[PDB]
């Protein structure tokens, strides 16, 4: 019966309002919704839409507004065009072609099932408004909720959660030091933006050893799964489809992979996602002399995707200008000249006591009220500022505005995210052992005439070449001489793993061939067991290597790593640490050491590293030790503070000989540490570390959140719906519940399950503890699949339910009434933070009198029962026309009500757009590099955002019947 | 629901009339991945989605776009079970006999 | 697909493995009417365990269907009185092995 | 519906333990297998009224 | 994989593993009954599914503490049994276990 100009509902997806039938085929039907604006190509089988009926003496609005009054409908073809009566001008015979009709529905209300002797069960409309009540909280819960992930909460990762994860088109700079958890973080920021919707399409470019480790814990944790495209996947896609990649949505790919031809990175960059994951940005080389391929292919992927998430465990190794140049992709407007972030910082410097002070509810002096409207640049401060000062009726609110707009104007303290571990909690202990050995003469007769033509490589290459003196010893000995047998090193490390043969142990070297040489050693001598990490293993190498390592029962005892083995698999588990050959530069030994240092260590890392006696090994040892003492603490600043000594340092270290004034200079460079370390601990930084953690008023946020994924409704909830899909459920006993298929399987098969059953547990923590089952939760898919199906199951919502109360009178009618308050537009533009499709519980006597807000639904829910089926439903509709004047006045009643819920979000959407777009402005003012036609554009698109949520409606979905009998 | 039973030789456009979409292609699956190669012998579009209420492209998800020919993959969005009955028809370069009519002895 | 014995015309002749189905030796039965046939108890609890849960659960006894389950691999009492309920008029079908006649 | 017919089977499995006593009105699906096979060839083996 | 014969099993009570023995082998003289294991056998869960990301999971390795159905051998329905003995026979080169 389809025809070209019909208007049709769906009937799952109620939110894309009406659509326009545009084509339809033999089997096939393209609709358009013009609300949302988007095309569907549906299969004329199924019927998975409806044509919603507006009966004789209804009203309609056409699409430009105007009301009217249908009295006749006529159908031809199988099309239906309307005639009625206007109510603007009460103009009969005025007939409209459906097609003219509004883009959003609001009607299609359910009372015909009523008064045509349909209805069901009182176990059908319970259930269906708690669900819509959960459900519609999602869009605006505390973001969605955030507590579906396999993590242990700490208070800086939920606070980065909640605060990245509810934020449209993200970009910060993820640079917490190494260990601390960067992958968790973004994980959830990437599982909190799915659950909502707002994210569908993402990117993922990590290192290549990453990859693995990325895909594994998502999937065990956030339950989420991203294509790996290796040359092979891509090629296929290719020899498939004209854009190869977007038929997935969320994808791994090396940028190895990626920068191989031109065409791959267009291809890439045409995909139109959503988020970009980049792990260890530290690597991207800018250069305004000569940007990389990398970079610039990089580059066009942040220029192509709205969304960013730069992971960096070094953002500093490169100097200054590589963190002000990621900043720039980041945020180009504000991080436009690098000469002015030191600036900001030494002006920050003492700012701190601004706002401590302020949090503690004393008065400012108008003296510093002038320094904080000098800080930001506005001229709107003095209305906040008063009415924060004085600690208005809003202050509890406008102080949290003013220190946000402070943090804007500060550099939004969002672009840049960092973690210590002094005062952070939780930092188990990092001990530093040393060890001094006797240099054996062979390298230093191989040293003494090392250097002939030598002098060609610079310092810096002289330290280089120096960083490998077994393979210095191969190019004068022929190579692959026997350089292993003369090394006191050798003996230590026996003996050292000796004391730990019961124990597994991290030991890392400079390059492949140490490696391949040192377990060739190791095995063949001790019969010492090692897993290699040499670039020769493939990636599947490496992670057979990381997995027998892991295997702490009977597992690989030792762990040799290369320069390039000091990648981001987490070895928790090993607690031991071994540096062979002391490498040359800090941060490279900081990430290496950064390996173990994470959670889940068994006990604090020790570290133990021999050294050969007079060498560059011990000045590196005592620099890094006593100058800026980097090794047992973490203070990040050694980026300019080795470029301050950096020909010296080289100097020395190229020429050993040269001794004379080295304590002088370790003591300064930690004097330069310490002051450096107390001006960054005062200000410009240390608060930036606070917002990253909220304070303790974020962890009370966070335990909130937490007691909320302790509430047991859920379980209860969710066993009852599978009670009723028939899934047998038979528990353990240590909060482990095994889930399987049944005899009585209301589908012949779900998405979510197999015939091997699979085990949950509700807890967070048993979960920690076992990674086989799933976390169950609001944002698990099953519970999501069971929601949506409650949900598009349109049969029930009508009930027949009897009252118990003796003391009340007989054949009383109560009818409960859950409308939804819904609003119609894109994906794209994010209604979800703002108004998503909205239950309204109503209660209502015969007189039409609420009783909703006095009595909540739970504890009436315990009275009802079910009573008697059809007979019934006859008996009770004897007088069902009642019903009819009932919505006369629940309408009369609600709608107003409906008024009250529409005026909120206009609120939300308005401040933030406010504000975003006043910091725009602040920022675009001192810097004229700006295209104003974007700002005219967002300015248009508040309008419409605006105009469009001041537009709304809402609609029955469920009504219940309940009589009090005696 | 069925009175008699007829019983007679197909007309090709008939033939054509018993599918959603000619296959072109022989391929089985991707032997890296599970991929059902565009116009394969067990092509997605001509005969229905490999896992229940899912787009290979993955876009749509399981209940919420039901019935929907996903714009990218154009793939219905039904149950597997839907895969059991949509017939094809491979078109062919030239006319060629029938055997059974040849050899009915 | 069209011959043999997997043909799919001649497969729904052969012979199917009918459900709720059962066996017994044979015992004579005086006392019993004409209309009645004495079904041991062992082999009724595990014909009418679909009866059974529907009359179970209805009542109340144990809502949820796996609970009915449980229960009357459990030989609880009131199971007894359940199922002579649901086989309080039941008929079943008695059939020996050659069934030459149409009272067989 | 105690042979083969799966959806006839879970279906009557439904009703009886919801306490229906009803099969489900329609041709087995082994019907519909045969049909299918008999259109692989080029034979039109269509329904009537 | 190989089968287990592990008195580790999922998805099965207490009450079972009560009589069988450490290595998954019931006692002798074990008044066995309906349903209860006699030998405590498993399987590697099935085979290869779902998706080339359970290819990419078999190269890093499932996440399962159980990673294994159960197939234990229990009493036929409806015959008691005292046990009188239970030989136990081992191809070569495999080390004999408890029982
Ligand atoms: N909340 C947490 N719960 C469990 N494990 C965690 C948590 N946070 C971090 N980890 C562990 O720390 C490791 C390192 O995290 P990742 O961010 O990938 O690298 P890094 O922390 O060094 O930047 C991960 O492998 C993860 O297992
Ligand atoms: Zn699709």
């Amino acid at each position: 019966p389809f025809t070209l100009g019909q208007r049709w509902i769906s009937d799952t997806e109620s939110e894309l309002g009406l659509g326009t039938v545009v084509a339809v085929d033999a089997r096939t039907v393209t609709l358009l919704f013009p609300s949302t604006g988007e095309n569907r190509l549906y299969a004329r089988s199924d019927s998975p839409v409806t044509r919603v009926m507006f009966n004789p003496g209804d009203t309609i609005t056409s699409h430009d507004g105007w009301q009217m009054q249908v009295e006749e409908v006529k159908e031809e073809n199988g099309l239906l065009t309307y005639i009625g009566t206007r109510l603007d001008t009460e103009e009969s015979g005025v007939a409209l072609r459906e097609v003219f009709l509004d883009s959003k529905l609001v009607f299609s209300k359910p009372q015909d099932r009523l008064f045509a002797g349909q209805i069901d069960r009182m176990d059908r409309f319970a259930l269906r408004y708690r669900a819509r009540k959960y459900s519609s909280e999602q869009f605006r819960m505390p973001a969605s909720g955030l507590r579906g992930q396999r993590t242990s909460l700490i208070p800086h990762q939920l606070n980065i959660a909640h605060d990245v994860g509810r934020r449209h088109a993200p970009r910060v700079l993820l640079a917490d030091e190494v260990g601390l958890g960067k992958t968790i973080e973004a994980g959830m920021i990437l599982h909190q933006q799915l659950l909502s919707g707002a994210a569908e399409r993402v990117l993922i470019i990590v290192p290549e050893t990453l990859q693995h480790q990325w895909l594994v814990e998502m999937l065990r944790r956030f339950n989420l799964r991203f294509a790996l495209f290796d040359d092979e996947r891509y090629a296929e896609a290719q020899h498939d489809a004209y854009n190869p990649f977007d038929t997935e949505q969320l994808v791994i790919c090396s940028l190895d992979f990626a920068r191989r031809s031109k065409q791959r990175l267009e291809h890439l960059c045409e995909a139109e996602w959503d988020l970009l994951v980049v792990d260890e940005a530290h690597h991207l080389v800018w250069s305004e002399d000569a940007p990389s391929r990398e970079y610039q292919a990089i580059e066009q992927l942040a220029e192509h995707v709205p969304g960013v998430l730069l992971l960096t465990a070094t953002p500093e190794q490169l100097g200054m200008e590589s963190h002000f140049a990621r900043l720039r992709l980041l945020d180009p407007n504000r991080f436009h000249d690098f000469a002015q972030f030191v600036e900001e910082q030494k002006n920050y410097r003492p700012v701190a006591d601004a706002v401590a002070m302020l949090l503690a509810g004393n008065k400012l002096s108008n003296d510093e009220l002038n320094m904080l409207g000098e800080m930001i640049g506005e001229q709107d401060i003095e209305p906040l500022l008063q009415a924060a000062n004085s600690d208005s009726e809003d202050a509890q609110s406008a102080r949290q505005e003013l220190v946000s707009m402070l943090m804007d104007r500060h550099g939004a303290s969002r672009v840049l995210f960092r973690n210590t571990r002094n005062g952070v909690k939780g930092a188990p202990k990092r001990e530093l052992h040393t060890i001094k050995l006797p240099l054996p003469t062979q390298y230093q007769t191989a040293i003494k005439v090392s250097g002939i033509m030598g002098a060609r490589k610079s310092a810096e290459d002289r330290a280089r070449d120096m960083l490998y003196p077994e393979r210095i010893y191969q190019e004068f000995e022929g190579d692959n001489a026997t350089w292993w047998n003369f090394d006191p090193r050798v003996e230590w490390l026996m003996g050292y793993l000796t004391s730990h043969r019961s124990q597994k142990v991290l030991v890392i070297c400079a390059k492949a061939a140490t490696a391949l040489q040192l377990e060739q050693v190791l095995r063949e001598r001790e019969g010492i067991r090692a897993a290699v990490f040499h670039e020769g293993m493939s990636i599947i190498e490496r992670d057979r290597a990381a997995a027998w390592f892991a295997e702490e029962d009977t597992g690989a005892q030792v762990l040799l790593c290369s320069e390039i083995g000091s990648e981001g698999r987490n070895f928790q588990f090993a607690s031991h640490m071994v540096m062979f050959d002391l490498p040359f530069n800090p941060d490279l030994l900081e990430q290496r050491i950064g390996a173990l240092d994470r959670i889940g260590q068994a006990h604090d890392i020790q570290i133990h590293v021999p050294y050969l006696e007079k060498t560059a090994q011990s000045v590196l040892v005592r620099w890094y030790h006593e100058g800026l003492d980097a090794f047992e603490h973490t203070c990040p600043t050694g980026a300019t503070i080795y470029d301050s000594v950096y020909n010296d340092l080289i100097n020395y270290l190229a020429s050993p000989d040269q001794t004379e004034g080295f304590d002088d200079l370790i003591k300064n460079c930690r004097e330069q540490h310490e002051a450096l370390k107390a001006q960054l601990e005062q200000g410009a930084d240390r608060l930036l570390e606070i917002h990253s953690n909220g304070g303790e008023k974020a962890q009370a946020l966070a335990e909130s959140i937490e007691e909320q994924d302790d509430d047991t409704a859920l379980i209860a909830f969710a066993m009852n719906l599978f009670d009723a899909i028939g899934i047998n459920q038979d528990d353990r006993g240590d909060n482990m519940i095994v889930l399987t298929p049944s005899d009585h399987m209301l589908v012949p098969d779900f998405p979510g399950l197999s015939e091997d059953g699979i085990t949950i547990t509700f807890d967070r923590e048993v979960a920690l503890a076992r990674e086989d089952a799933q976390f169950i939760t609001w944002e698990h898919p099953l519970i999501r699949n069971g929601l949506d199906l409650i949900l598009s199951g349109d049969t029930g919502s009508s009930t027949i339910s009897l009252l118990k109360n003796k003391a009340l009178p007989v054949g009383t009618l109560l009818v409960e009434l859950i409308y939804v308050v819904e609003a119609q537009a894109p994906k794209q533009l994010q209604l979800n933070r703002f108004l998503p499709p909205t239950p309204v519980r109503m209660l209502l006597d015969k007189n039409g009198n609420n009783l909703a807000a006095q009595v909540e639904f739970e504890t009436f829910n315990r009275q009802l029962n079910a009573v008697n089926r059809h007979t019934g439903s006859k008996l009770v509709n004897a007088v069902q026309q009642d019903v009819h004047a009932i919505l006369q006045l629940g309408e009369a009643q609600i709608e107003k009500s409906a008024r009250a819920l529409i005026d909120a979000a206009r609120n939300e959407a308005d401040e933030k757009l406010s504000a975003e777009l006043s910091r725009l402005e602040a920022l675009r003012a001192v810097n004229p590099n700006i295209r104003d036609d974007e700002l005219t554009a967002i300015e248009s698109n508040r309008q419409q955002v605006m105009e469009s949520l001041d537009q709304a409606g809402w609609r029955l979905d469920a009504l219940r019947l309940i009589v009090v009998t005696h | 629901e069925f009175d008699a039973i007829k019983i007679a030789l197909a007309s090709p456009d008939m033939i054509r009339s018993w599918s959603f979409g000619e296959v072109k292609k022989p391929e089985t699956i991707n032997y890296r991945t599970f991929k059902p190669e565009r116009d394969g012998l067990f092509c997605a579009r001509i005969f229905g989605p490999v896992k229940d209420y899912e787009c290979l492209c993955g876009k749509y998800k399981r209940l919420k776009h039901r019935g929907v020919i996903c714009e990218k993959c154009g793939v219905e969005v039904t149950q597997t079970k839907v895969r059991r009955e949509r017939m094809g028809h491979i078109e062919l370069a030239s006319p060629t006999a029938h055997i059974w009519f040849l050899k009915s002895l | 697909m069209i011959k043999g014995k997997q043909g799919r015309f001649r497969q729904n002749l052969l012979g199917k493995r009918v459900d709720y189905s059962g066996r017994s030796v044979i015992t004579v039965g005086p006392y019993l009417r004409l209309h009645q046939c004495g079904l041991p108890k062992k082999m009724a609890l595990e014909l009418f365990k679909p009866f059974i849960y529907g009359k179970l659960e209805l009542r109340g006894l144990a809502t949820t269907i796996k609970a009915a389950k449980k229960m009357v691999e459990r030989e609880e009492a009131v199971v007894w009185d359940i199922l002579d309920e649901v086989i309080r008029e039941h008929p079943v079908l008695l059939n020996r092995a050659p069934t030459l006649h149409r009272l067989g | 519906v105690k042979s083969d017919d799966v959806n006839g089977r879970t279906k009557m499995y439904k009703n009886i333990v919801d306490g229906n006593h009803q099969m489900e009105p329609g041709m087995p699906e082994s019907f519909n297998v045969l049909l299918k096979e008999i259109r692989s060839l080029g034979i039109n083996i269509e329904l009537e009224d | 994989g190989p089968e287990e014969i592990t008195a580790d099993i999922p998805n099965v009570g207490e009450a079972a593993l009560s009589k069988l023995d450490e290595s998954g082998i019931v006692y002798i003289g074990a008044e066995v009954t309906g349903g209860d294991i006699l030998v405590g056998k498993v399987t590697p869960k099935g085979e290869t599914q779902l998706t080339p990301e359970e290819k990419l999971l078999r190269a890093i390795f499932g996440e399962k503490a159980s990673d294994v159905k159960d197939s234990s051998l229990r009493v036929p329905n409806g015959v008691s049994g005292t046990v009188i003995d239970v030989q136990v026979f081992t191809r070569d080169g495999v080390e004999k276990d408890k029982r």
